[PDB]
């Protein structure tokens, strides 16, 4: 609880779309190596032997993402063999868990400088490719009453009273703020364009974005998790636990849910001595982290107790946080989070979110963390809180302070 | 390792051995202790002796034929053994089915063809024996059935049925079509789905056709003779294994779909079958078979299987043997039936009576109404043609026995009357007065009645000896119970004639002594009133309906209350208030009566009047009434779901005990089967009486645990849950 | 700072690969069984205080995919706030989970953490998860991928370990594992696996061959000569180690780690957490460290990792009472013993993976708990646990009995 952990760099690739995406031809190992080489470009005299570990989140560590992709990135990029490399999977919060684990490894005093982030090429390795101890075990699947994240989001909208127009209004809000952030140049220094082995450009923007989105177009979209609940019977299973609810209002579509995209993110985290030894300017400080959870089946109410726990841990309140960043897995989860904690609208996902730019599962946590490092510096604000809902029913939150 | 049930330190012999000059061994199963081959201790030792001999003489054996000398092939097991297996006997249960399957596995990997000569019914272990053979031939004879129905008893096919049907058909088709519901198949449909390979017309052709197939198989396929598909190098499971990408995408939806079908009811057998099926498809055949044994031991030593086995093998069999039928009476064949009333009840009674073979005269006030009553049978037969069950010939003869009329003279020559008009004593008096002299002098005077005592109805006819209550349940074509009510002047011969009529139309009878509400209507009243009480207390209606479905009922209680009509529930409470205040006392009003009157006051008295607890549009149910939550302030009371479930189950169980105390019922067999088939008491309980002796909660098991839980409900919800003295000491 | 203590350290028996007792048991069930044993030992433990469950798993696919740590939390009925994360650092995944749990406790942002690993290699074989290298010839070609087996033979060639030398260590491991079992050393930490009816499935380490003879070990064929020719990995290895003319293939199935199924769990928490829940600490995590060496030999990572964890705790070899290095291959342990001059009677004193097996993701937590027990049995003070890793990595941990 002694060594303060600092963020020195936080970069990410652009997010390529699922259908006819620009990054579909790019191996997820190449997405990480490109970010490693960018860190070298910004700090050429850095002694990489001081880097003691590389922690990458990855929700589907199979195929191109199997065999400890973090260690593969270490060996492929020519980093020292002493730099380790570990893959971890905590569903949607894997990217932020890698950052938090790196920060906690620094706080323990037994690691000095760590790379953290995530990688997910969902166009090459789709969600569910890794099978699953739950889905292959009907005896347990039957008992825990497994219900996909999507039905829980519709259930949250049903319970909280969020209409189809309410969630589509937030989706339009995310598209507008993501376009304003790209036009204003907020992402110019942290989105590292992907290039091939000849230096040719592959992708330099978040191509899932639809900046010309309208209230009228969103209302025409069909609810996307309606045939999932009918053919799978997940509606009836959800209402067996939530027996006071009669019918689930299916409001979520492809336009108000997170996008299926490819991408990676890297964060350099180390102690103050590590920054001074290598001449690195600290950009922010990891104030506190927290892991919690809430009701399963609903699956997505986990970020509420995790935020209160990280605020209680840092001795802060909602009023002390300048920027709130919650992953836009589904619009109703953000609206529930905003309603529970009374988050001011001007502070919540101010540069857009996964509805506009995409949700590359294993990398999203580190992407939205780096987004808040940039926005605190741009606004000259002080504190930001970053959190993500998780599958199974858990949550992860992190507080950072600009330095 | 052994084929035998004992390897230290004496059963009989049930299998005859015969080896022809061609080396084909015919095993003929002929258990001397009964008319049916059964998986008893004698069979296990007999098959073990035969399989040992098959291995010892393998150099002189070219093929095997498994046959039966009974009217059936093989059906069932020794139930007294399974029902007594305690949790501490799980090791012996596990070892027993492992020994059973070790015999079939050796028979299956003998290196030579084995053919099943299925002469009759092959049920449960009987089909499992056949599935261990390499080729199955069935004799398409009437009465023959093939299937694995052990899930209906709370068990699973632990002799290889799960493992082999999954290898044959894949996980999804084997579970849905064969295992989950234990579907029985006629020989023709069994061959269509691949459960059987060939058909023959008569049983005499079976053994010759089997040996002919063995001869051709050895000549045409000598490399793969006696080798099942799953024992070859390139075996590919239909629909794929759980690791295959196509099936791995939908496999997480299988438990949720099962939970949807069961509506959350606590039936562990389908859950165990799905687990054994999927887990078995992940490993080799022998490992899959051992997993199947472990899940089978979980069900046998469990309480639910003991409830279900008690209801079928002991209660239902005692009823079908004549347990409630009086002793001395003989037969009295029935020539012509007279149904009074052409509503959904009378038209349904006319359908099940004509389908069994009887001539039926269907009377109403007008021919227009009686014709629409026969139209109920026409539209049931129109769907039976399109689905292909009945033929075009038999359907026209079925409808031809229904004679719609309005003239009372057409009851000329009727020896069995079934009245089914409005629930009104003075109306029933008149309708029988207009009809008792036109009918035969020996005719049964039956009355379909829900609550009105039969003794009072009989005072409106001359021969009260032949007056009796014959209570049917809507819709009559699908509901299987007939509640026979014995009036005070009803003769023993009238009971036996209606008892035989119930069996003739393919329904199950119970005999009930005359009383208000009888058994079914009185007990189901405590079920609906318990839910209306919860609604008045402030419990959410959606939670009440979920509690009804997750308890295992076929219809949630508010949905059922809209179909029984609240005006009828009102005047039953008014009639019972006269049954006390006329005798000179005070009435104890059920708290549900205040909810019934508030709904009648609001003009929402059920489905008939267009609105009740649910909204109705275009003749179909359209969700709960939105104003229902404001009327009763729903959400103010939030008891746990298990309290709502227990309140409904305990109300009926306690009311069933009262009926046994008062003498309304004369056997617990009638109470269990009557509650299951009559009012839809959940099958997993084994009956509303078995619910007491076989109760299982977090506090304990048995009658003492039922009493303890009933006292928790009484302290928290009212004295109606206090147990009667008959359950105490 | 906040000290991290070990309160419980248990493991399942290790079932063998061919006709193994645990082949019918899902790896999720192996973890849940250990969770249920922790409950039997502390039935009044407030599980809401448990903030995470960190499991190592090298092949997180099929039965082991979908974050098996979270699946164990939900399957066992643990609180939904108890987390659940899977990690993969190849062979040290089990010890990395324990170390990460200790660092989470030292950071002050976690109070009580379950850590360990699970690997059902008979159901999920090694390499089932694909791999970012084998599917990428461009990077496979550049990093010179050579299997850990050939690197072990190469270590024996460079260091001069004969076939008799590695077989002598194999016999030593079988003897000490048999002596530990018969002596009752493993009685309290090995939790027998049972089925849904309570019937016994396995209560001992099946892979052990306690009747092993040095004549029988010499009859075995080198397991990785068929791998070396079919893949050309010998030539790839000698292109980097160009001063070596020929690789002497000394490793067999008798002097290499066993492919087995198993799981392990460790309860780690702060002193205030153990005080608040009535837990008696068994050992303290003194220091952890990670390093590595060449990824073609691959298995020389333990030496710098052990050197680093000793400098970090202010200790040397003579301060350590017991050394526990995973017996992936016999030459790796002999190389380790030679480099740091480890006394013979301090090294893997209760036998190792050659006798009992190497359930990849769980081995680090198994041998960690194996030292927790042997320190209390001998009333010794310090123990150092370390493992070689795929890709050339290494992890080490020093525990102190309390
Ligand atoms: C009549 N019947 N025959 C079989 C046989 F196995 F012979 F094929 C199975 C059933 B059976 O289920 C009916 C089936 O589900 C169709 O509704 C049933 C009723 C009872 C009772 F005791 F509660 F009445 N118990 N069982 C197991
Ligand atoms: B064996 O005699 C048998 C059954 C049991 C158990 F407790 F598990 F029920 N224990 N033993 C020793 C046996 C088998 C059968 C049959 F019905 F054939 F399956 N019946 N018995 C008595
Ligand atoms: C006996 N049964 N089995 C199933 C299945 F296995 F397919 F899921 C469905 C039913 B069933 O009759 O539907 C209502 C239910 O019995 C009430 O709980
Ligand atoms: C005697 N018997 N046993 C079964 C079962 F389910 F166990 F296989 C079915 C019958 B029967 O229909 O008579
Ligand atoms: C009739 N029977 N008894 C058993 C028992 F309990 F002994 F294991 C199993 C069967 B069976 O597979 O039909
Ligand atoms: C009719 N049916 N029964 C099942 C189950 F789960 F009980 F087997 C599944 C379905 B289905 O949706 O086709």
């Amino acid at each position: 609880m002694s060594e303060e952990a600092f963020i020195y760099e936080a970069i990410r690739t652009p997010r390529g779309k699922q259908k006819n995406g620009s990054l579909h031809e790019v191996k997820p190992l190449s997405l990480v190596v490109g970010l490693i080489d960018e860190l070298r470009k910004r700090h050429p005299d850095l002694d990489e032997n001081l880097i003691s570990d590389v922690i990458l989140g990855c929700v589907s560590p199979v195929g191109d993402q199997g065999g400890d992709i973090a260690r593969a990135a270490v060996l492929a990029s020519g980093m020292p063999v002493t730099s380790g490399g570990v893959q971890l999977n905590r569903f949607c919060a894997s990217g932020l868990e890698a950052v938090n684990t790196a920060a906690q490894k620094v706080r323990s005093g037994w690691d000095d400088l760590v790379l953290a982030g995530g990688v997910e090429s969902m166009s090459r390795v789709p969600m569910g490719s890794d099978g699953g101890a739950m889905g292959l075990d009907p005896a347990t699947n039957y008992d825990v009453m497994f219900v996909p994240q999507s039905i829980g989001a519709d259930l949250i909208a049903t319970i909280e009273g969020f209409s189809r127009e309410d969630v589509d209004a937030y989706a339009l809000r995310s598209q507008q703020k993501a376009a304003e952030a790209w036009s204003g140049g907020y992402f110019a220094k942290s989105v590292v364009p992907v290039r091939d082995q000849n230096g040719l450009l592959i992708l330099d923007h978040d191509e899932h974005m639809r900046p010309d989105t309208t209230k009228e177009g969103l209302a025409k979209l069909k609810p996307a998790f309606e045939g999932l609940a009918a053919l799978g019977g997940f509606d009836d299973v959800a209402l067996q636990k939530y027996h006071w609810v009669e019918k689930i209002n299916h409001v979520h579509t492809g336009g108000n849910s997170s996008g299926i995209v490819d991408g990676a993110a890297l964060v350099m985290i180390g102690s103050a001595a590590a920054g001074k030894l290598q001449g690195l300017t600290p950009r922010a400080r990891i104030v506190a982290t927290a892991t919690s959870g809430a009701d399963p089946v609903i699956m997505l109410t986990g970020p509420t107790p995790a935020t209160r726990k990280v605020l209680d841990r840092a001795g802060l309140t909602v009023d002390d946080i300048d920027l709130f960043e919650l992953n836009e897995a589904f619009a109703s989860v953000v609206l529930k989070f905003q309603k529970d904690l009374n988050i001011p609208d001007e502070k919540l996902n101010v540069n857009g979110g996964a509805i506009a730019m995409g949700h590359p599962l294993g990398a999203t946590g580190a992407m939205i963390l780096g987004t808040m490092v940039d926005e605190l510096e741009r606004r000259n604000a002080r504190r930001a809180l970053i959190t993500l809902c998780i599958g199974g029913g858990m949550g992860v939150a992190t507080i950072i302070e600009r330095v | 390792s052994s084929h035998h049930h004992h390897h230290h330190s004496m059963p009989d012999n049930t299998i005859q051995w015969d080896k022809d000059a061609d080396g084909i061994v015919t095993l003929t199963m002929d258990d001397p202790s009964g008319s049916t081959n059964v998986m008893n201790e004698a069979y296990i030792e007999s098959m073990g002796k035969a399989v040992d001999r098959l291995v010892a003489e393998k150099d002189s054996i070219t093929g095997v034929v498994v046959a039966s000398a009974k009217k059936t092939f093989f059906a069932g097991g020794d139930v007294k053994t399974m029902i007594q297996a305690r949790p501490e006997d799980a090791g012996d249960v596990f070892n027993t089915v492992e020994t059973i399957k070790r015999q079939l596995r050796t028979l299956e990997t003998l290196g030579k063809p084995v053919v099943a000569a299925i002469n009759g019914a092959a049920l449960g272990g009987g089909l499992e024996i056949a599935l261990a053979c390499h080729h199955r031939i069935a004799a398409d004879v009437k009465g023959s059935q093939l299937g694995l129905p052990e899930v209906t008893l709370g068990l699973l096919p632990g002799g290889g049925g799960v493992t082999r049907t999954v290898r044959m058909f894949g996980i999804q088709n084997a579970f849905v079509s064969v295992l989950a519901q234990g579907t029985r198949f006629k020989p023709a449909k069994a061959k269509e789905i691949g459960l059987v390979d060939e058909l023959v017309a008569t049983v005499e052709e079976l053994v010759p056709a089997a040996k002919a197939w063995i001869k051709e198989e050895l000549k045409a396929n000598p490399d793969g003779a006696g080798v099942q598909p799953w024992d070859k190098k390139g075996y590919k499971m239909p629909g794929g294994t759980p690791s295959s990408p196509g099936l791995a995408a939908i496999l997480p939806s299988f438990p949720s779909n099962l939970r949807k079908q069961l509506k959350g009811a606590p039936m562990p057998a389908p859950r165990a079958i799905l687990a054994a099926a999927v887990e078995g498809a992940q490993v080799d055949f022998d490992t899959a078979s051992r997993i199947e044994s472990r899940y089978f031991a979980s069900l046998v030593t469990g309480q639910v299987a003991k409830n279900m086995m008690q209801a079928f093998f002991f209660d239902l069999q005692a009823i079908n043997a004549g347990g409630s039928r009086p002793e001395g009476i003989g037969k009295t064949p029935i020539k012509r039936i007279g149904v009074l009333g052409a509503g959904m009840m009378g038209a349904g009674i006319a359908y099940v009576s004509a389908k069994a073979g009887y001539e039926v005269v269907l009377k109403d006030v007008s021919l227009e109404a009686a014709a629409k009553g026969k139209g109920y049978s026409e539209k049931l037969e129109a769907k039976a043609l399109e689905r292909g069950r009945t033929t075009q010939e038999r359907s026209d003869a079925l409808l031809a026995r229904i004679t719609p009329t309005a003239d009372a003279a057409d009851f000329k020559g009727v020896d069995f009357v079934i009245e089914a008009v409005f629930e009104n004593q003075e109306l029933k008096h008149k309708v029988f007065g207009e009809i008792e002299d036109i009918v035969e002098p020996n005719a049964i005077l039956g009355s379909n009645t829900s609550t009105l005592p039969i003794t009072g109805l009989a005072t409106g006819v001359k021969r009260q000896e032949d007056f009796i209550g014959i209570h049917f349940f809507s819709p009559v074509d699908k509901m299987p119970l007939v509640e026979i009510i014995k009036g005070e002047k009803t003769s023993d011969e009238a009971l036996a004639r209606v008892f035989d009529y119930t069996l003739a139309i393919g329904k199950t009878p119970i005999v009930v002594n005359d009383s208000r509400g009888f058994f079914t209507s009185r007990v189901i009243g405590t079920f609906v009133n318990e839910a209306l009480a919860m609604l008045g207390e402030g419990v959410e209606p959606a939670s009440i309906e979920q509690a009804g479905s997750q308890a295992g009922y076929p219809a949630p209680p508010l949905q059922l209350s809209d179909e029984l009509n609240l005006e009828l529930m009102h005047k039953i409470a008014v009639a019972t208030r006269k049954g006390v205040e006329d005798a000179g006392g005070t009435y104890q009003p059920h708290p549900a009566e205040a909810v019934v009157e508030k709904m009648i006051e609001l003009g929402r008295s059920g489905r008939l009047k267009g609105a009740g607890f649910y909204e109705y549009a275009d003749g179909k149910r359209s969700g709960l009434w939105p104003g229902l939550r404001e009327t009763f302030k729903s959400g103010s009371s939030q008891p746990p779901l298990q309290d709502m479930i227990d309140r409904m189950l305990f109300a009926e169980a306690l009311e069933t005990q009262k009926c046994l105390d008062e003498g309304v019922l004369t056997s617990t067999a009638d109470a269990n089967i009557g509650s299951i088939m009559g009012i839809g008491f959940p099958p997993w309980t084994g009956g509303s009486a078995q619910f007491i002796v076989g109760y299982s909660g977090p506090a304990g098991t048995g009658k003492a645990a039922f009493v303890a839980r009933a006292r928790e409900l009484a302290a928290a919800y009212g004295d109606r849950f206090l147990p009667p003295e008959s359950l105490l000491s």
